[PDB]
C-alpha cells in the first residue's frame, strides 16, 4: 500500500527490538519516527505525502 | 525489570594545545594586521607627495 499511495518510503520496526534497560532510552528510538514526519508536516503544511510506519509486533 | 540505573561518564580531552602560548599567533596576527596598513597608507600619499 506504500507503494499504491506513495510515501516517502516505509521505516518499519519490531517492538521488541526497541527496548531499553535504561529509562530513557526507550521512549525516544520511537519518537525518531515520528520526528521526520514532524518536520515535513510543519514545514508544507497539509499536502505532504505520508510519512508511514510500520510496527512488527507492538504486542 | 523494575530496572533504575542512573549513569555518569567521562571526557578525553582534545588535543592541540602543547602551552596556552599557541594562542600568541594570534597576537602575530594581529600585528602583521598592525604592521601592514601604514605601508600602503603612506606608500600611495608618498606617490602624492
Amino acid at each position: 500500500i506504500g507503494k499504491m499511495l506513495n510515501a516517502r518510503e516505509p521505516k518499519v520496526v519490531n517492538g521488541p527490538e526497541i527496548l531499553n534497560k535504561y529509562v530513557g532510552e526507550s521512549e525516544a528510538n520511537i519518537r525518531k519516527l515520528f520526528a521526520d514526519a514532524e518536520e515535513e508536516q510543519r514545514r508544507l503544511g497539509a499536502n505532504s505525502g505520508l510519512h508511514i510506519i510500520i510496527f512488527d509486533e507492538i504486542d | 525489570m523494575a530496572e533504575d540505573a542512573d549513569m555518569r561518564n567521562e571526557l578525553e580531552e582534545m588535543q592541540r594545545r602543547a602551552d596556552q602560548l599557541a594562542d600568541e599567533s594570534l597576537e602575530s596576527t594581529r600585528r602583521m594586521l598592525q604592521l601592514v596598513e601604514e605601508s600602503k597608507d603612506a606608500g600611495i600619499r608618498t606617490l602624492v607627495m
